[PDB]
Order: structure tokens, then C-alpha cells, then sequence
DNA sequence: TGGAGAATCCCGGTGCCGAGGCCGCTCAATTGGTCGTAGACAGCTCTAGCACCGCTTAAACGCACGTACGCGCTGTCCCCCGCGTTTTAACCGCCAAGGGGATTACTCCCTAGTCTCCAGGCACGCGTCAGAT
DNA sequence: ATCTGACCGTGCCTGGAGACTAGGGAGTAATCCCCTTGGCGGTTAAAACGCGGGGGACAGCGCGTACGTGCGTTTAAGCGGTGCTAGAGCTGTCTACGACCAATTGAGCGGCCTCGGCACCGGGATTCTCCA
């Protein structure tokens, strides 16, 4: 069979999920988190779906923008993997605490 | 009754782009720029006519405030074509 | 003249001489030729390192207060963070002290109003110890001098008491607040006055 | 309600890092994203549940979420402004 | 006694007369002028069109009729004045501009 | 000019009575106390606007000081400023 | 003809809160327990502040407060670096912190 | 006229000592000279805007309080 | 001494200290030559400029501090450029 | 170097649902006129900014030397990527329903506005006391 | 042992507080309809798990050199003092600009209908990647 090097399907994973537009993450999944962290808040709350929408494009949006400034942490420290350390080192830099 | 700025986005749009459309998220998208840039410039021109203890929002808050928020050439830009209207306004 | 007093009525406690302490002459011979005769109205005590307020709190041994344990019923003028001067007699002790608050003359009015003004109203002319100090040519020469030596200022025996709290010193401490001071009731010349201390 | 945090999924950070330029990636970021989208929204939601409790409603709208993320400097374009 | 409207006296699309019922109703002085609506509604309309040119004509280059917000997207992000203008908001169903670091792609 | 100097040192003299400010420390409390009050006087105007009505009152200042502040600090301000509100309501 | 500040209980002046608020076109209209409410929690954040002060500079041997202890005050409780996170301090300095690698 | 050099290499030392710094690359100083640059030229133009709309010739400080306030980056201790 | 003791001497030196580590009249000097650029003939007051001395100062030290973490993060002590410009691109400046 | 195999691109045809124009009507922008005060304009005061002058003196500077440290190379092994297979459950479709947001009517009490006045609060003075060095 | 930046009296002044009136913005309740929670079920896409193996993380070693440290010269900041005047800051005066009101009228918004841009499908040409 055809055995692609390691890398390869990353790559073109990169180029597939910066081309598109659509949502990562699964949608119902999101909506029992926001839920579930709206349950410590405030008991018996409701929420329109638009609002659950807007959660999760600033989060994904979010996610993207820290997944960047890791990635350049690492490559800082002559790597291509990301580690738990790059992660806490751009939400030091970016105050996020 | 929701007002938006709807119908002037697909003036400017066709005045710049003839053949050119839009959908109803990109309104939402320039809908929510145009009020946040109102915000902005209305927010600095009030702090603009606080301190220098005025009561007053004239063109010159505005202009000022444009040059505060916006960048060089975007701002000079801006205030090109601000002067033109408010001159445009009073001589007609 | 025999209207003087002497040591043996001066050397007293705070308290039970500032009781006592109501309605006396403090009379400066300035050398012009005449008196005042002004009468005091209010009087102010410090007991000692009891009171936060007092200056020498805790034992102080400031070199600038240094004369007032030596020998009780010692002269002290002093000022008050600048130019404005206070009239004060010590006591047996430490940090007990009696100042003198207000007065008011009978004659001599012309002379205090032409020297206070270095708009002319005897009620505030003399309404304070500042004022009276710039009344009674008060100056800083009166420190290392007794109240039984020549002709100089001396006091005299003329013819209800409350206590009230303290006006200006903030609501702050454990001592600020109690009722000490002596003053008059019913007198309409008096510059500190407490409408509900008058009830008792 | 309990124990969703595990569903977004490993494949859904993978989605999101890739989106981001991200090549190779840890066993233990996943985790460690998890937790940081948890103070993401522990910190918006309690806003908007805020702004919910200020016009006694008990729905929060889309236009709360906006407010939130407007307040935090994470300003959002596209519901409503 | 014709009725000519304050944007077509200025040369304008854009409201002066809402933008001035705005910035009376906003609480942002006790008084506005009568040229700082005028001069508001040029401003929002320069910017406006600046937006737009670029979203044409990403919209153009992707071989599309109409502007969506993923072409907004690149707009914004492809002219840095605007990037800077708007550089802490999040344009919906936007996406983000295709860039890889050196280091990851193959030798 | 008008400062904030007179209520800050009475505030400071009653947490610690055997204890002095200097002038620069005094401006700095002065420009803490404007920039809190223009953060919440700011937010109470926001949410004025965003739920339409015209009156900022202890509502608005009360969800003003939960939303601007962190969390246990933003509990003891609220549980202050509603005993102080009471107080002055009762009398 | 009490003070609001007194009838309240409050250190800080109700009245001038109230002007400020009248004056600063927050709102066409003000409420009455609104100045109450903001000058309670301004005077809780100043006592707050003044207390970690007092002890950094209680700690520093010193009688008086200088702005590095309202520095230390600030930036050693997390509540008020939270708060104060966006905001530098004239003659302020920073924290004793070294880094773990750099001490041999 | 090059003034931006009067920043001296010991100034960026200290500054970057108190910053918890222990080793100082060569090429740290002319970077952090552009720096200081960018930033200075941030907040003086700003400040500048001020000061036009204020109809003044001298820049006061409460304009440059008011330009860090804009950016974020808010003083205290200069009327503020 | 050895290299690095008295850095640390340094380092403990002036973290304790508060006054101003950047010399006042060039830096004045530096502030009339930018702002000769905007507008000709201004005039500053004293405050302002130690208003932007203080400012500049915190920013160059909170700038380090990243830059140093940054430093430590790539198995290094020594800072470089490239550890400015990395914590300058993740604050968002660049 | 060719070459097999997978992935992306690209042509044309389908169909849908959402953008875009038409239209009636509400309601908000505009036209005149008043009237009131905010703000432009002139003028004067005096604060503070600027330029300049010697001195001494702390800091910047250049040079010499050496050792810690960056950086390249190298070996290992561990952890993650790719891929197939199996289990899981998102998701789409549809429906019930009931709680909750929106709206309207009607008060009604709280806050704006104004007169009068009086008590806090800002400006002032400098020896010296603790306070800092 | 020695330098040094804040501490209760006084004139006055001016903004806050009590008192009264008005009117309109917010509270309260009944009613209505979108719309959001919950459930059932089939389908299929996506996640989960196991396994092999390539490749990068990481630790160690050696070497070159580049910064740290120290010392002697040097230079220009720092402090103090003098002179000069531009311009901040305040005050008086008058008038032009905007708030406000009422009548009028057209334009923008909701409703609604229609057709064409775009997502999708599918086979074929093109290119990329891995490999002997």
C-alpha cells in the first residue's frame, strides 16, 4: 500500500482547515459545556442558540490565536512539536493567567 | 423597527463595485463595524469635549478624533474627505 | 499692687486648676500706658500622654519643650506650624498643660484693631487664640521669664461650666472625643460653642 | 451535567491547532488546552450571565455574548452590534 | 421650500440625520454641532468603502459575485492599516489567511 | 483644583492611625479613585444604554462594581456599598 | 443639615460623587442610592489599597508610605494586580522576583 | 542630529537588571533603541494630537496621561 | 569575581531601587527630536517629560522580563533579539 | 532518473433558497422661527519654560584578558503520526409544549429644577519632630 | 552619626443641602406568540483504539568567541544661578450657533414575490509524493 511520510497529512491538513471557514468543534458537545459552566453561575438558565454560536466562534477563534503564538514559542525554542510550556509561556506574555 | 445601516453599505458597494454583491452575514459583519466605529470616534470626541471642558461636539472633535484612532494614511484620508463635506455642506 | 498671684495657688494639677480656671484677667502691660482687662471665656487642658492630641505624649523630651517640669505654672507661648501664636501655662507633671482659647476686653479696642490689620468686627477681631495673640503683642520673647517679675504680664482676679468635645481634630483616635474643655453657657461671644452639649 | 469538557475531542484540538499552523503536536496539550478553554469561558459566560441578571431575563442572548467578549477586548462582528 | 435631505446637500450616502439623532441620543455631550454629523458620516463612509473595495476584490480573485464574510476577512487582514484598526475583533465565519513557518515546510 | 486628598487621609487614619502618606502616594490614590470611578460610572452608563433606560441607580453601580472587579473583592464591595445604601435609606 | 456622607456612614463625599456623575453625561437622569453605592465601594478599594500598604511599609520599617509600597501593595495581592494589571505606577519599581536558572 | 544614541549601553543594561536580565547580548541595544523609539513616537504623537485640539503650544503632562490612557498604558502619580 | 556574581549583585541592587535608571537630559533630548517631527516649535513641561521617562521605563522593564522568560524558554540565559521581537509579536506590537 | 497511486483541480449540469427589487405606509428628518447661552475674540497678568554660564564629579567610555556559554554535531529511544477497523453518538427530521420575552394601559413616586443659605475645604503661614539617610 | 518633606489657627467662598413643585420614566399586570427544551429514531460520519515505525526531543561533548569584569582616562550630566519673554490662564463682552417646537412630507422598513449565484455531483485531466 502507499505510506505517506510523517508530516505530509498534517500538511495538508494545515491547508485544508486555512482554506475553509466551518467550525471545529462539534456543536453539541460545545452547548452541554456552556451549560454545564452556566450551571455553577446562575440554576435554570436558557440560551439562544445564536448565543451558543457566538461562544463558540470566539473560542475557536480564540484557540487559533494561542495554537499560533505556541507554535511560534516552539519554533523559538528550535522545535516543531508544541508543548504545555510553549502554551504557558504565550498566555505569560499575552497576561492571560 | 431595527434600524441598521443596510441600505447605505449596498449604495457604497455598488457605487464601488458595480457587479459586486453581498450576503446577509457581511451585513452583520459591516453593520457591526459601522456601529463600532461610531462608538469609537463618538467615545474619543466626548472625551476630547470633557477635557478640554467643552460642551460642544463640533468637526473639530471629530476630526481630532479620527486622528487619534485611525492610522496615518487611513486618517489623512479620512480627514480629506471629512473636510470636503463639511465644506461641500456649508457653501451649499 | 497686691492682685497677684503666686506659687503657692500655681503649682497645681491640670484639672483641678483649669476648674478653677474661669473668668481670670490675663492682663500684658504693653508700654503704652494701658491695659486691656479682658476677661477669658474658654480654656483648653491636656493631662498628659493620655491624650493623643497633647505635644509632649508618651514623655516627650523635645529640647524645645524642656522648661515646663522644672517648676509648675511656667510661661509658654508658642507657635502653631507658622506665624500664629498660643498662649499656654504648664502643670505639675508631664504633658500637663492648660491653654488659654478666647477672651474679651473692655477697653483698648481702637489699639488691637489697628494692630491686628497688618471687614473690622469686634465678634471675630478677637475670636481665637491667634487673634488675641496678634491683640495682646504676643511675641517669642516670653519663654525663659516667670509670671511674678516686674511689670510685665500678669493675672488678675474679676468677677454655668459645660464641657464639650473637641471642634477640628477629626474623628479619629480613642482620645479625640472626650469632653473636656470648659467653657460658658449662655454667653453670645463665644466663638466655640455646642448646641447639644447644653442640655446636660 | 458532568464531565463534558471530554468532549471536545482530541481530534477537535488537532482540528483547531492545525487551523493555527501547528505541525506536530504533545500528548499533553490537550489537556492543557481543555483547561485553557475553561478559563476562557468561565470568564465570558459569567459576564453574560451578569448582563442576563441586570435585565431580569433568564435567556441569554446573543447580544450578552457580544457585550461579554466587547468587554474582555475580544469584540465579535456578525451577531449583531 | 423643496426638502433636500443633509446628505445630499453634503454629498454623502450615508445619514448625517441619524448619525446626528445618534450622537444626541448616545449621551456623548449636551450639545453636537451641525458640521460633526457631516463630518461622522464621511468618515464612516470612506471607511465603509475602503472595506468594500478590497472585499470585491477578494471576492473576485476567489471567482465569486458576492462578498461573504471569509472575504471581509481577508480584506481586513491583507491591508495593515485596517489590520490595525481592527486588530482585537473576531469577523465571523472569517476563517484565517493561509501561513505556514519555515521551519515546518519540507526541505 | 478639586482632589480626593482630605477623604483618603481620613480613610488612612482610620485602617493605621501611626501612619503617614507623602505627596506623590496621595496623587496616585487621587488618580486610582478617578479611574475607578470613570471605569464604573462607565460601565452603569453601558448597561443604561444596552437595557434603555435612562436612570443609573444602585442597580446598575452593583453589577457595574460585579463585572469590573474580581472576585472576592468584588463580593465585599457589593456587601459594602448595600450596607451602605441601607443605612442611608433606614435613616 | 447632615451630610450624606455622615447619614450614610461613608468617608467619601456622596455630594461630589453625585456631581460628578451629573456632569460626566453618564445618564440623562441619576439615581440617589447610586453616588451612595459607588462612594462605599470607592472607599472600600481605598481602604483596601491603604491597609496592604501600610503593612509593606510596616514591613519596610518605615512610618510613612511611599508610592514602592503601594507598588508591593498592588502587585504582591492578585485580586488588586488583577485589577491594576493595565496601569504602571510613577516611581512604582517592580517586585524582588530572580529567575530559578540565573542563581548558581 | 542623533540623540537616540544618548540612550547610552549602561542605561539598557540597568534597565534590563532590574528587569531580571543576567546575560546581555551586543545586538540587545540598538533594538531596544528602536524600541524605545516606536513607543516614544506612539505617545508624543498623541500627545501632540492633544495638544492641537487644546489650541496650546506647550505639551502639558496631563496630555501624555491622557495618550497612555488611549494605548493601555495608564500612569499614576501625574494627575491621572 | 566569577562572571555572573556580580550580574547578580546587580540584579538584586536594582530590583530594590525605584529612582529612574534612564538619564533625564537625553532623554529629553530625544523626546524634542521626535516631536520636532509632528509639530515645529513646541514646548514641554517638566512633568510631561518625566511622565514619559516613567512610562518609557516601565514599558522597557515589562518588555525584558518577557524577554527574559522568552530567553529561559529556549534553554539559554543570554537574551537576543530574537527573544524581543518573539515576546513583542505575542503582546501584539508587531 | 521513471512510475504507481492518491489528491487536488476542473469542466458541465441540477436545483434551491436567499439576495434583490416593488410597494405601501408609518414616523422620523426637514423647514422656519425664537431665544438663550456657550463660546469666539480681545486684552492683561505673571508663571514657567528656555538659553546660557562655570564646576565638580559620577558615570560613560575604551581597552585587556579570560572563562562561561552558545552552538554545532552526534547517538539513542521514545512518543507521536499515519492508517485500518470498530464502536459511538452527533445530526438531521419532526413534533409537543410550555415557559418566557414583548407589548400595551395606567398609574405614581422619584428625580430635575430653583431659592436661599451656611458649613466644609482649599489656600496660607513657616520652626521642628520625628522620619529618613 | 547627620539631612529633610509634612504638621493645629484664619479669611472667605462656594458648592452642597433643605424645601417645594411637576411630569414622565419605571413599576405592575393581563395577554399573546415565537422559540427553546425535550424526546424518538435512523443513518453515517466522526471519534477511539491498536500497531508499526520513522524522526525529532533530548542529553552529552567539545570548541571558539564574545561578553562579563576591572582599570584609567574623559566628558558632559547635574546642580545652582541669572536673565528674558512666550504663552498658559483668567476675565469681560457680544453674537452666532444650537436646543426646542410645530407642521409637513418623503424615505426607509417590513412584507412579499421571483430568478440566478452557488453548493453539490461526477468523470476526466493534472499534479504531488513516495520510491527503487
Amino acid at each position: 500500500p502507499h505510506r505517506y511520510r510523517p508530516g505530509t497529512v498534517a500538511l495538508r491538513e494545515i491547508r485544508r482547515y486555512q482554506k475553509s471557514t466551518e467550525l471545529l468543534i462539534r456543536k453539541l458537545p460545545f452547548q452541554r459545556l456552556v451549560r454545564e459552566i452556566a450551571q455553577d453561575f446562575k440554576t435554570d438558565l436558557r440560551f439562544q442558540s445564536s448565543a451558543v454560536m457566538a461562544l463558540q466562534e470566539a473560542s475557536e477563534a480564540y484557540l487559533v490565536g494561542l495554537f499560533e503564538d505556541t507554535n511560534l514559542c516552539a519554533i523559538h525554542a528550535k522545535r516543531v512539536t508544541i508543548m504545555p510550556k510553549d502554551i504557558q509561556l504565550a498566555r505569560r506574555i499575552r497576561g492571560e493567567r | 423597527r431595527k434600524e441598521s445601516y443596510a441600505i447605505y453599505v449596498y449604495k457604497v458597494l455598488k457605487q464601488v463595485h458595480p457587479d459586486t454583491g453581498i450576503s446577509s452575514k457581511a451585513m452583520s459583519i459591516m453593520n457591526s463595524f459601522v456601529n463600532d466605529v461610531f462608538e469609537r470616534i463618538a467615545g474619543e470626541a466626548s472625551r476630547l469635549a470633557h477635557y478640554n471642558k467643552r460642551s460642544t461636539i463640533t468637526s473639530r472633535e471629530i476630526q481630532t478624533a479620527v486622528r487619534l484612532l485611525l492610522p496615518g494614511e487611513l486618517a489623512k484620508h479620512a480627514v480629506s474627505e471629512g473636510t470636503k463635506a463639511v465644506t461641500k455642506y456649508t457653501s451649499a | 499692687h497686691l492682685t497677684r498671684l503666686g506659687l503657692e495657688f500655681f503649682d497645681q494639677p491640670a484639672v483641678p486648676l483649669a476648674r478653677a480656671f474661669l473668668g481670670q484677667v490675663l492682663v500684658r502691660r504693653l508700654p503704652n500706658g494701658t491695659e486691656l482687662r479682658g476677661r477669658i471665656v474658654e480654656t483648653e487642658a491636656y493631662l498628659g500622654p493620655e491624650d493623643e492630641a497633647a505635644h509632649s505624649r508618651g514623655g516627650r523630651q523635645t529640647p524645645r519643650n524642656r522648661g515646663m517640669f522644672m517648676k509648675p505654672g511656667t510661661l509658654y507661648v508658642y507657635i502653631i506650624y507658622g506665624m500664629y501664636f498660643c498662649m499656654n501655662i504648664s502643670s505639675q507633671g508631664d504633658g500637663a498643660c492648660v491653654l488659654l482659647r478666647a477672651l474679651e476686653p473692655l477697653e483698648g479696642l481702637e489699639t488691637m484693631r489697628q494692630l491686628r490689620s497688618t471687614v473690622l468686627k469686634d465678634r471675630e477681631l478677637c475670636s481665637g487664640p491667634s487673634k488675641l495673640c496678634q491683640a495682646l503683642a504676643i511675641n517669642k520673647s516670653f519663654d525663659q521669664r516667670d509670671l511674678a517679675q516686674d511689670e510685665a504680664v500678669w493675672l488678675e482676679r474679676g468677677p454655668a461650666v459645660v464641657a464639650a468635645a473637641r471642634v477640628g481634630v477629626g474623628h479619629a483616635g480613642e482620645w479625640a472625643r472626650k469632653p473636656l474643655r470648659f467653657y460658658v453657657r449662655g454667653s453670645p461671644w463665644v466663638s466655640v460653642v455646642d448646641r447639644v452639649a447644653e442640655q446636660d | 451535567l458532568r464531565d463534558n469538557i471530554q468532549g471536545i475531542t482530541k481530534p477537535a484540538i488537532r482540528r483547531l491547532a492545525r487551523r493555527g499552523g501547528v505541525k506536530r503536536i504533545s500528548g499533553l496539550i490537550y489537556e492543557e488546552t481543555r483547561g485553557v478553554l475553561k478559563v476562557f469561558l468561565e470568564n465570558v459566560i459569567r459576564d453574560a450571565v451578569t448582563y442576563t441578571e441586570h435585565a431580569k431575563r433568564k435567556t441569554v442572548t446573543a447580544m450578552d455574548v457580544v457585550y461579554a467578549l466587547k468587554r474582555q477586548g475580544r469584540t465579535l462582528y456578525g451577531f449583531g452590534g | 421650500a423643496k426638502a433636500k435631505t443633509r446628505s445630499s446637500r453634503a454629498g454623502l450616502q450615508f445619514p448625517v440625520g441619524r448619525v446626528h439623532r445618534l450622537l444626541r441620543k448616545g449621551n456623548y455631550a449636551e450639545r453636537v454641532g451641525a458640521g460633526a454629523p457631516v463630518y461622522l458620516a464621511a468618515v464612516l463612509e470612506y471607511l465603509t468603502a475602503e472595506i468594500l473595495e478590497l472585499a470585491g476584490n477578494a471576492a473576485r480573485d476567489n471567482k465569486k459575485t458576492r462578498i461573504i464574510p471569509r472575504h471581509l476577512q481577508l480584506a481586513v487582514r491583507n491591508d495593515e492599516e485596517l489590520n490595525k484598526l481592527l486588530g482585537r475583533v473576531t469577523i465571523a465565519q472569517g476563517g484565517v489567511l493561509p501561513n505556514i513557518q519555515s521551519v515546518l515546510l519540507p526541505k
